[PDB]
RNA sequence: GUGGGAGAGGGUGGUGGAAUUCCCGGAGUAGCGGUGAAAUGCGCAGAUACCGGGAGGAACGCCGAUGGCGAAGGCAGCCACCUGGUCCACCCGUGACGCUGAGGCGCGAAAGCGUGGGGAGCAAACCGGAUUAGAUACCCGGGUAGUCCACGCCCUAAACGAUGCGCGCUAGGUCUCUGGGUCUCCUGGGGGCCGAAGCUAACGCGUUAAGCGCGCCGCCUGGGGAGUACGGCCGCAAGGC
């Protein structure tokens, strides 16, 4: 198993009762394809470079995980299954490369 | 691919004694798990003829310490081939 | 008919013509002019002069909707790309500002013979 | 001219997250700068590259811009 | 073997924005387009230009390099999985296991062939408009095969460094990519430019040899006839050796 970061963008205009269900729906499909979370970064509401589904803005969630490696693709064609969901982005986690050091 | 856990349980298996880790013994090991790794990879992936070029050199390079092995003690060859199931 | 008072002109400049159209601050236009709106017919529509006469006439057509007010929206190499931009300053209205949004491709589709 | 990296801190140059330092690396357009510009290695070029890139499909760096002057 | 590395090396799935075309809606008149000039074309069934929505195909701007990878052909959005080659440090293991390589086998740009898809842009042939002494052309408006995908053929090339492969030896300087290092620099592995000795008819080559040697393969022996004829092998054909 490695690590990957999971970058997923929804619809800013959802409810209590809509974030908590398509977020609950995220740790449903995680369970189910094996992934360990390590540590979680929700940044929410950030303006958007450019409009993406008519939307100036993005709801914003990353994820650190060590799930299999075989089920990776599996894990992001489950996730972008859901309308509130718009961007998926897993990386393979790297080293923190720095610069001017 | 091919991991170092996997890695070290084909070399001590083939060692010729501990802490041997290029006897002809366990080249040949070490190849031929390489050689089945990517025979998979190519059996799906047919298009992939790049890779391909590999395999015919490992292939290759195989074959020459199985031919070395065979003039120098004809005996471990035996061995060494009926334990991979070759030729 | 419509009292808009401010809005956008996009100069549209190629190097056969110059073309401009004056819409409400939403997009949808109000007037238009070309070089070959004012009489030239031929080549000499892609003159800078043209170019000229072509900003004018749209400009004043707008004036009388009543326009005072123009963010000015560029696109386009051409001859009088500049002199059609000059002449809507000297027209009376107002430039609000200049941006050139010329569309260029991320190379997508193949080019006549005649671009390559 | 200063060059990008002169001023500037210690920075990650692999996080594609953090908009605050990638945005001083696009020009007026989203066009992403030159070495000349940058001050940046040919190896730490090629990293911002990506980066930028990647940053770009979660919508936090443009693709392109428009030219507010001419 | 161990521990590290860089990379458009390959295969598969997924995906992002820009742009072209087409459709829908809004708003809006008299032209647009195109050239050296024009004309054919398109436009009052409302085009061009402008804002919004949608569809579809193809190719990846900047980064981008005089850069990198690959044996060659060749390889540029981003992500994930499968995978090849290669370099460095350690001096650990085997103990000449090597080099080349007729035949064989595989790969092999583009164009072209078959079957079934796909078809936005471009575009042989073709249909026009111009130019012209003529225009079977260059320029302009259209446009089919094709270009794209799958599977199977085809095997050519200025397939070029016009330079076969490997090893040893023979001043340096300078730019560079990528490692390691006691990190003005040293030390490898690539990519360039000058240039010692030397070679070369000359241009030029010169530690990336076209120098000095060795091993092995391929190939040449005046031009035209001719890459033709014949025979053979291959190919569905075109045709190839
Ligand atoms: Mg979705
Ligand atoms: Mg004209
Ligand atoms: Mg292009
Ligand atoms: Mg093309
Ligand atoms: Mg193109
Ligand atoms: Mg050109
Ligand atoms: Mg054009
Ligand atoms: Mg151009
Ligand atoms: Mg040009
Ligand atoms: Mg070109
Ligand atoms: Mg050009
Ligand atoms: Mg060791
Ligand atoms: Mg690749
Ligand atoms: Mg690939
Ligand atoms: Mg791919
Ligand atoms: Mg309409
Ligand atoms: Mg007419
Ligand atoms: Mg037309
Ligand atoms: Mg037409
Ligand atoms: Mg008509
Ligand atoms: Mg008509
Ligand atoms: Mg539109
Ligand atoms: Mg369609
Ligand atoms: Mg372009
Ligand atoms: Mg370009
Ligand atoms: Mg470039
Ligand atoms: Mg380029
Ligand atoms: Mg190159
Ligand atoms: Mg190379
Ligand atoms: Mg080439
Ligand atoms: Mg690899
Ligand atoms: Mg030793
Ligand atoms: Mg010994
Ligand atoms: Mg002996
Ligand atoms: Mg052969
Ligand atoms: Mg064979
Ligand atoms: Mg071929
Ligand atoms: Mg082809
Ligand atoms: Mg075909
Ligand atoms: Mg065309
Ligand atoms: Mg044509
Ligand atoms: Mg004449
Ligand atoms: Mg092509
Ligand atoms: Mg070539
Ligand atoms: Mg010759
Ligand atoms: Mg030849
Ligand atoms: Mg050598
Ligand atoms: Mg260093
Ligand atoms: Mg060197
Ligand atoms: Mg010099
Ligand atoms: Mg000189
Ligand atoms: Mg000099
Ligand atoms: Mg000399
Ligand atoms: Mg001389
Ligand atoms: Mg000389
Ligand atoms: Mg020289
Ligand atoms: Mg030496
Ligand atoms: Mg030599
Ligand atoms: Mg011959
Ligand atoms: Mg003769
Ligand atoms: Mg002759
Ligand atoms: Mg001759
Ligand atoms: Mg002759
Ligand atoms: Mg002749
Ligand atoms: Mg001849
Ligand atoms: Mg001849
Ligand atoms: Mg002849
Ligand atoms: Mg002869
Ligand atoms: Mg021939
Ligand atoms: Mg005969
Ligand atoms: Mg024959
Ligand atoms: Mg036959
Ligand atoms: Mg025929
Ligand atoms: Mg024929
Ligand atoms: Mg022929
Ligand atoms: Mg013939």
């Amino acid at each position: 198993m490695r690590r990957y970061e999971v970058n997923i963008v929804l619809n800013p205009n959802l409810d209590q009762s809509q974030l908590a269900l398509e977020k609950e729906i995220i740790q449903r499909a995680l369970e189910n394809y094996g992934a360990r979370v390590e540590k979680v970064e929700e940044l929410g509401l950030r303006r958007l470079a450019y409009p993406i589904a008519k939307d100036p803005q993005g709801y914003f969630l990353w994820y650190q995980v060590e799930m299999p490696e075989d089920r990776v693709n599996d894990l992001a064609r489950e996730l972008r299954i859901r309308d509130n969901v718009r961007r998926v982005m897993v990386v393979k986690s790297q080293e923190p490369f720095l610069a001017n050091a | 691919p091919i991991t170092k856990e996997e890695k070290q349980k084909v070399i001590q298996e083939f060692a010729r004694f501990p802490g041997d880790t290029g006897s002809t013994e366990v080249q040949v090991a070490l190849l031929t798990l390489r050689i089945n790794r990517l025979s998979e990879h190519l059996k799906v992936h047919k298009k992939d003829h790049h890779s391909h070029r590999g395999l015919l050199m490992m292939v290759g390079q195989r074959r020459r310490l199985l031919r070395y092995l065979q003039r120098e003690d004809p005996e471990r060859y035996r061995a060494l081939i009926e334990k991979l199931g070759i030729r | 008919k419509r009292q808009v008072a401010s809005g956008r002109a996009y100069i549209h400049a190629s190097y056969n013509n110059t073309i401009v159209t004056i819409t409400d601050p939403d997009g949808n236009p109000i007037t238009w002019s070309s070089g070959g709106v004012i009489g030239y017919k031929g080549s000499r529509k892609g003159t800078p002069y043209a170019a000229q006469l072509a900003a004018l006439d749209a400009a004043k057509k707008a004036m009388a909707y009543g326009m005072q007010s123009v963010d000015v929206i560029v696109r386009g190499t051409g001859a009088g790309r500049e002199q059609a931009i000059r002449a809507l300053q000297a027209s009376g209205l107002q430039v609000k500002s200049i941006v050139d949004d010329t569309p260029v491709p991320h190379n997508g589709c193949r080019p006549k013979k005649k671009f390559r | 001219k200063a060059k990008v990296k002169a001023t500037l801190g210690e920075f990650d140059l692999r996080d594609y997250r953090n908009v605050e330092v990638l945005k001083r690396f696009l020009s007026e357009t989203g066009k992403i700068l030159p070495r000349r510009r940058t001050g940046l290695s040919a190896k730490e070029q090629r990293i911002l590259a990506k980066t930028i890139k990647r940053a770009r499909i979660l919508g936090l760096l443009p693709f392109t811009e428009k030219l507010v002057r001419k």
